[PDB]
């Protein structure tokens, strides 16, 4: 535990300033390459989290979501305002593609709202005809 | 038993120097011979840490909180003075060629601590700062910069052009204490790592502990306030000249 | 059930926006919060025995590691004690420090008041710098010394202090303020033993 | 009407500044001196026991 | 400063008082009475310090309220400048 | 660097106006504040030994002489004690007072 | 009542509630040493 404190004790900064003691090799704050970043927190949380199940289980992270293994730690991935409901659709289309829904058969196992005998094409036509103030009638 | 003294150093010269000024008491020459280095720690060490270091702290921060800035600066001159310890007849008070800047005694040297295992329960920053004195050394430097920019802001709220000319000099002095602004993102540039190449531990060579936050924000404060001074903007961006 | 499984909001609207590293952080926080609370049926115990130790990640989960803000505050408080420090809030403040701190507590301060409080501090210190250590006691279970100290007056006025670790763990004992023993020793009488 | 727009913007900015002031008061809670003066009364009641 | 004379008086009261074929006169409970009186003085001192802190806190709160009122009066002046400009341009419109 | 050298604002706009004696005062105040703080590389020590004495100009620099207002207040308080006097605030007040 | 109005702060810390807990155990340890001497069984009011 003081062996963690000693690199925290020797550097303290990386501007020279003369009178306090400084060591080199800093990073820009508010970036993934920093040490208190969301990237470092994500790295620590992932390397904790992939050690809680056996690798052969179905509850392991790389077995339930192979997407998180290949996430690029980049400042573009940090700061870009990507919308949600895109990531969900990408993860759901990773397992089963979208054309499987159009090719799908009938009479499924009693789901709510009955959306499963699904055709994307009629939905696209209907939603394009929504805002244009044109019904099929 | 075993080279531990229960005795204090002699309290008579401290009473000799109470009757003179405070400046002849809270000085490095009285902290050399009359109080040891190893005697600054030890049995009566809490009183000496407090009396020669935390008394100018809670004096100067109390003067800052009550907005007496010209006397708030005077009590940080008993901790950090920038080439100013002279003792009334020239004589910058060097050790060898080292011009003395830190009046306090544990801030003068660079010491190693060996005891403090498992700070992970102790969330106190003061125990961490008593482990290595560079934390207090950074704290006094940041309070000096806060106090100088507060004196500049005090000479900026009166909005007279003589007072603005008086106000610009404090931001000059703050930019002279800070030195020159360092570069950023110019050592071990971040390669796009896909999070399965990482390790659990540190020192992989990629996460690289950063530059300070408050000393980085001081450059931005001085930049905004000098940009307001070099036009007729106020602090709110309001033009003084219509 | 699918939200607990795939760690992603299967009922979210279109107006919510989230950067991908933040969404990965949220998914792993949901996964750790499910795995700590025992809701995982088959799971790996002999690493849980290592991560729920005295000082590892999952022991300070609810204290620090549930949140990026609290984790950042802990990792910056241990790397910058200077940014989070103040002369008022401090551990191991002496009683003389409380006397000094609330003697200079004026509004339009002068230097006379802080010099008078400084004189009162040195006058109070000069009494404690004359305490005469008489009796020792080394407790072996709690690794502490205890001292009994008389002052240099003809009335006795004993005191006590303690060093709080091994005498040779380092050069430093963790010492203590001289505090007054309160009852019935302080009469002007003469003692066979104490 | 161009002057009336800038007379209405000052009202809107004043209302936003007043709401920001009371939000800062309500988020800062009680002061440090208020907390000190209420801790010392309990620490004084603990020595009357 | 009224703490050490009480403990010194209770130290002196435990000395014997009457001499000459009548031993004694020493007050037995004098040191616990001075302990109680000293601790009452400490309680009154700490409540006086709490009163000092509350007075200064009320001064800080009314400084914050003064700052709010000053800012609202400045915003009212910035409103009334534009409203004066509006009425002056109405005057120009009527004068045309 | 040029601002530290020529003592004049090399990035100033056009809206700032300053009388020439005030600008000379500001330039010399910048020069003294640079020379006191040891930032001058080669400089004259045996007059600095005379100006940082018990009572000379550079000893009361930070106390009084950094500012025209504080300097004027000190030079008028020693030349008019009558203007700055009051019966309440007084040194050596007795307890009977 | 001694405990309940010792932790009656505003911005609480864990030190204050641990100090009130210590005061509670110190006050309990005195009552855990009371030495019962004399008994009395009232028969009308069914009390000891």
């Amino acid at each position: 535990a003081p062996k963690i404190l000693q690199p925290e004790a020797r550097t303290d900064l990386s501007l020279a300033e003369g009178i306090p003691e400084r060591a080199n090799e800093y990073a820009d704050p508010a970036s993934i390459q920093s040490l208190f970043s969301p990237g470092r927190y994500l790295c620590e949380l992932y390397h904790v989290a992939k050690e809680l199940h056996e690798d052969g289980n179905k509850l392991h992270i790389d077995k339930r979501r192979p997407d998180l293994q290949d996430l690029v730690l980049n400042n573009s991935n940090m700061n870009q305002e990507v919308s949600s409901l895109e990531i969900l659709l990408n993860v759901l289309q990773t397992k089963t593609p979208l054309d499987e829904l159009t090719k799908d058969t009938e009479a499924h196992a009693n789901d709510s709202s009955f959306t499963l005998p699904y055709d994307d094409n009629l939905t696209v036509i209907n939603a394009i005809l929504e805002d244009k103030a044109i019904s099929l009638r | 038993d075993g080279d531990i003294s229960l005795l204090p150093p002699d309290s008579l010269p401290l009473v000799e120097k109470l009757q003179t000024s405070v400046d002849e008491l809270l000085s490095y020459s009285t902290q050399k011979d009359k109080i040891g280095l190893d005697a600054f720690s030890g049995s009566y060490g809490i009183y000496f840490w407090e009396f020669f270091f935390h008394i100018p702290f809670l004096a100067s921060m109390r003067f800052l909180n009550e907005q007496r800035f010209d006397l708030a600066q005077h009590w940080l001159k008993y901790l950090l003075n920038s080439a100013g310890y002279r003792d009334r007849n020239g004589n910058l008070l060097k050790e060898g060629d080292n011009i003395l800047y830190w009046n306090s005694l544990p801030l003068q040297q660079d010491t190693d601590w060996d005891k403090n295992t498992l700070t992970l329960p102790t969330d106190d920053p003061d125990v961490i700062a008593m482990q290595d004195p560079m934390q207090y050394k950074l704290a006094i430097f940041m309070r000096t910069l806060d106090l100088i920019i507060s004196q500049g802001d005090q000479a900026y709220r009166q909005l007279e052009r003589d007072t603005l000319a008086e106000a610009k000099i404090y931001y000059i002095q703050a930019s002279q204490l800070l030195g020159s602004r360092p570069d950023l993102n110019r050592g071990h540039q971040w390669e796009n790592i896909k999070l399965a190449e990482e390790s659990r531990q540190a020192e992989n060579g990629h996460f690289l502990p950063p530059y300070n936050e408050i000393l980085l924000s001081y450059w931005d404060k001085l930049e905004i306030r000098l940009y307001n001074l070099r036009h007729n903007l106020n602090l709110d961006g309001q033009p003084l000249h219509l | 059930q699918l939200y607990q499984y795939l760690l992603l909001d299967t009922k979210i609207g279109h107006e919510v926006k989230t950067s991908p590293i933040a969404e990965a952080i949220s998914s792993l926080q949901i996964y750790i919060n499910r795995c700590v609370d025992g809701e995982e049926n088959d799971l790996h115990e002999k690493n849980i025995s290592t991560h729920f130790s005295s000082d590892n990640f999952l022991h300070g989960w609810n204290s620090y590691n549930k949140r990026y803000a609290r984790w950042a505050g802990k990792e910056k408080l241990m790397y910058y004690a200077a940014d989070y420090i103040d002369p008022t809030l401090r551990y191991n403040k002496t009683e003389l420090f409380n006397t000094f701190e609330q003697s200079i507590n004026n509004s339009r301060l002068t230097e006379k008041s802080v010099k008078s409080a400084l004189q009162s501090y040195l006058i109070s210190y000069e009494k404690l710098a004359q305490i005469d250590t008489i009796k020792e006691l080394y407790v072996e279970n709690i690794k502490t010394h205890f001292f009994l100290g008389k002052t240099r007056e003809s009335p006795c006025q004993y005191y006590w202090r303690s060093g709080e670790q091994l005498s040779n763990d380092s050069h430093h004992l963790r010492w203590s303020e001289w505090k007054k023993v309160e009852c019935n020793i302080n009469g002007t009488e003469e003692k066979f033993f104490i | 009407l161009q002057a009336n727009l800038e007379a209405t913007n000052s009202l809107k900015s004043a209302a936003k500044q007043r709401s920001k002031h009371y939000k800062e008061l309500l988020d800062n809670g009680i002061s440090s001196r208020e907390q000190s003066g209420l801790d010392l009364r309990i620490d004084a009641g603990a020595v009357n026991i | 400063a009224s703490v050490a004379p009480l403990m010194l008086a209770a130290a002196l009261d435990t000395a014997p008082n009457v001499f000459g074929l009548a031993d004694g006169g020493s007050h037995w409970g004098a040191v616990p009475y001075a302990t109680s009186a000293t601790l009452q003085i400490s309680a009154g001192l700490t409540e006086s310090r709490a009163n000092i802190n509350d007075i200064k806190a009320n001064y800080d709160r009314r400084e914050q309220e003064w700052t709010l009122q000053k800012n609202q009066a400045d915003k009212d002046a910035e409103q009334l400048a534009h409203q004066y400009t509006s009425v002056q341009e109405q005057l120009n419109m009527a004068q045309k």
